């Protein structure tokens, strides 16, 4: 870390494989509540235009 | 009488525009069922032919 040019600042870090303890928490997933999908057919529709 | 007339196939004429900012107000249709159904485009100006311009209108029309 320290003893190249200006000395650095150290952090260690866990590999994959294990970590092992962190500090784990139960997330709850919200969106509500009724979910739709609508056809409004167009009006007037055309060669020249849809609307 | 004299008639131009009934016999025209032009009914109307219409400018639209779909750039300015503008206001959409609806054209009429000619479909019976039904009469709803308001659309919406802008729609500019517009004019139906002018009788009597006499013919020639058949030439040119102008507002």
């Amino acid at each position: 870390m320290s003893n190249s040019a200006i000395p650095l600042n150290v952090v260690a870090v866990q590999e994959p494989r294990l970590e092992l303890n962190n500090e784990r928490t139960w997330v709850v997933v919200k969106g509500g509540q009724q979910v739709t999908y609508y056809p409004f057919p167009s009006t007037s529709f055309s060669s020249n235009q849809f609307n | 009488y004299p008639t131009l007339s009934n016999w025209n196939a032009v009914k109307t004429i219409q400018l639209v525009s779909n750039l300015l900012p503008i206001n959409k107000e609806s054209i009429p249709s000619f479909r019976n069922s039904n009469v709803g159904i308001i659309n919406a485009q802008g729609i500019l100006a517009d004019f139906v032919p002018l009788v009597t311009n006499g013919p020639e209108a058949r030439i040119s029309i102008d507002f």
